[PDB]
RNA sequence: UUAGCUAGUAGGUGGGGUAACGGCUCACCUAGGCGACGAUCCCUAGCUGGUCUGAGAGGAUGACCAGCCACACUGGAACU
RNA sequence: GGCGUAAAGCGCACGCAGGCGGUUUGUUAAGUCAGAUGUGAAAUCCCCGGGCUCAACCUGGGAACUGCAUCUGAUACUGGCAAGCUUGAGUCUCGUAGAGGGGGGUAGAAUUCCAGGUGUAGCGGUGAAAUGCGUAGAGAUCUGGAGGAAUACCGGUGGCGAAGGCGGCCCCCUGGACGAAGACUGACGCUCAGGUGCGAAAGCGUGGGGAGCAAACAGGAUUAGAUACCCUGGUAGUCCACGCCGUAAACGAUGUCGACUUGGAGGUUGUGCCCUUGAGGCGUGGCUUCCGGAGCUAACGCGUUAAGUCGACCGCCUGGGGA
């Protein structure tokens, strides 16, 4: 009615007419962020590399901290606010996934 | 209901013997007298009395050792649902000859030990163990 | 358990 | 079942005296008039299945009482079946 | 997870028939007969004395021995 | 051998056939029992032997073959017949309690809708918001009217009904249960395969009815997605008549009936007697819960309402999955 169905299975291999291979993917709605620290979440975005080390403090949550230069870049308009509000949704998701425990 | 009154008779004996009752009463009949009179002659009970003619009431005096059950267990064998009959040589013994088996024949109610000199067979009533 | 029940149908051997 | 005038009359109708009230032929007449009393009730009240249990009890009770007189003395049996309108 | 089956079918008369009784057969007459104590239908199987197992009661089975029935490529028929 | 929870008691009731049956006497000798005759081929097995140098094997006699038929006996029990008897099961009267069922009226709150009045910026909703609603005056309050369904308190392991179930009040029709005093019939009884009827709710057919609640569905949040949760609405349905469907964790997870076996705390409902010397004292039946001895059970627990000891009959289970 308003959703999508995952009929095709995990991965089937083929070949290009020129060269290389294809790998199909499942219909996946999962997000496993149990890998590393939230310092690696700062490295997971391209344009936020060039704006690190510009804020007030040497450690910063960038949400409730005064003088965030990354937040000043969003307020200027060089970074869209859709990406910034979704960025702290990633950080607040780690306050909700981490709850019980999981380790490899 | 009361379709097997001999089984009702054995029910009232086994309860009062185990529950340290001194004496019991029960509705009398011709067949219940002919069984209790044998048990009086075989040292299992003490005395029996009859009361009433329009309502025949049989009474039994119990028997103890030092407050222990003389009649340890008794087993109804034949029943209205399944009749049991044996011959003069197929009469079973109770506790390899210790207990007696009440068998009613045409010469009256007697034991299997008394039926050897009588040489008859018939209906097994109860295993007096 | 009843003998009169087994008159109608005996014990079913597997 | 009925009133006192309807109960005591039918006992005097079929009984030898006023004390002849426990016999089987009196007990058939108590059930025969009661089923005849409930003919117009259950026609209008077909959804009353709880009173129908009391009705079918008296039908089964009267059938067992007719079988006792029939197996003992058929002379009094053939009198009562036509005097009350039975055997259909 | 087979409930109705059956018209020579059930019975009677007479004729015929076989070594013997008999719907065994024929004409007629009657409408019964069978059956929830398994009729009928389907599937399987020679049966028994026995053997084997089991304390016994039971259970499984029917080779060799013996008794009986049936069969002799398939089906049908009669003679002697 | 089991069926409260390991697999299993039909959801319940009526009832034919079948099975079973109080007590006293007579008769029959059917069943059973006693004895006898005939028979149960031989072989096999068993008992004592013999023989092949032994054993296996062969073989003499006996036992056994628990079978069937007939005759002569006995009559305690069972069956049949006959006459009964009353404690079983029934009948009458006087009563009492109850949401037992069916039918027909009626009441007042509350909900929503509508009419009118006063009155103003939010109402509504949630963890927080939003959809939605409201300046055409919502919401709130008051007056009046309509419709629908359910009956607060009473009300409680309280009552009734075979069970599912059943609750405002009143009338009409009607069912059973129980108690007291006697009278009366005389086993008229128990049980149940098929058969028969009842049977929560959902759903189905026809025609009505329509507040509130509420599958599907509409909308807003939630979320990775929300299909669900949460919220605002809302059809079928819930209501009635007329049928059909007959399934539930239809459970006390205990089929019905009867007989006995130490007992308490109570509840409900009667009845009998008693300085009525208080709605009390003493008994005594019907219904019902919590404890608990003996006993039973695998434990849990049951334990005078048994799952204790017994009888009468019926249903059902045979490793799990497939199913
Ligand atoms: N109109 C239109 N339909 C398209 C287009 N591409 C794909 N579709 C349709 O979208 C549907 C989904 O395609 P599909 O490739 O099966 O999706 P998927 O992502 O592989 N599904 P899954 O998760 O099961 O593997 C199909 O019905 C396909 O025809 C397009 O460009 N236009
Ligand atoms: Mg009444
Ligand atoms: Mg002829
Ligand atoms: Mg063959
Ligand atoms: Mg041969
Ligand atoms: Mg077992
Ligand atoms: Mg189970
Ligand atoms: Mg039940
Ligand atoms: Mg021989
Ligand atoms: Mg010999
Ligand atoms: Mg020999
Ligand atoms: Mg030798
Ligand atoms: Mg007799
Ligand atoms: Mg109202
Ligand atoms: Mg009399
Ligand atoms: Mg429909
Ligand atoms: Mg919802
Ligand atoms: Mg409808
Ligand atoms: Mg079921
Ligand atoms: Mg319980
Ligand atoms: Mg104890
Ligand atoms: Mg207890
Ligand atoms: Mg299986
Ligand atoms: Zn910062």
């Amino acid at each position: 009615s308003g959703l999508g169905q995952h009929t095709t299975t995990a991965a089937r291999l083929y070949h290009f007419p020129h060269g290389g291979d294809v790998i199909d993917s499942p219909g996946v709605r999962e997000f496993g962020l149990w890998h590393l620290e939230p310092e690696q979440i700062t490295q997971g975005f391209v344009e936020f590399h060039d704006y690190l080390g510009l804020c007030k403090y040497r450690d910063c949550k960038h949400d409730t901290d005064p003088g965030c230069a990354i937040r000043e870049a969003v307020e200027e308009g060089k970074i869209a606010e859709t990406r910034f509000e979704n960025y702290h949704r990633i950080l607040e998701s780690m306050a909700q996934v981490k709850t019980r425990k999981n380790f490899s | 209901s009361m379709q097997d009154p001999i089984a009702d008779m054995l029910t009232r004996i086994r309860n009062g013997q185990a529950a340290n009752k001194a004496a019991v009463t029960m509705p009398s009949s011709k067949l219940k007298v002919a069984i209790a009179n044998v048990l009086k002659e075989e040292g299992f009970i003490e005395d029996f009395k009859v009361e009433g003619d329009t309502k025949p009431e049989l009474e039994l005096t119990l028997k103890y050792f030092q407050g222990k059950a003389v009649v340890e267990s008794i087993q109804r064998v034949s029943r209205p649902g399944l009749r049991i009959y044996k011959r003069k040589d197929e009469l079973p013994k109770v506790m390899a000859g210790l207990g007696i088996a009440v068998v009613s024949t045409s010469k009256g109610v007697m034991t299997d030990r008394a039926a050897r000199q009588a040489g008859l067979g018939g209906e097994i009533i109860c295993y007096v163990a | 358990a009843t003998v009169n029940q087994l008159v109608r149908k005996p014990r079913a051997r597997k | 079942s009925l009133s006192t005038e309807a109960t005591a009359k039918i006992v005097s109708e079929f009984g030898r005296d006023a004390n002849d009230t426990g016999s089987t032929e009196v007990q058939v007449a108590l059930l025969t008039a009661q089923i005849n009393h409930l003919q117009g009730h259950f026609a209008e009240h077909k959804k009353d299945h709880h009173s129908r249990r009391g009705l079918l009890r008296m039908v089964s009770q009267r059938r067992k009482l007719l079988d006792y007189l029939k197996r003992k003395d058929v002379a009094r049996y053939t009198q009562l079946i036509e005097r009350l309108g039975l055997r259909r």
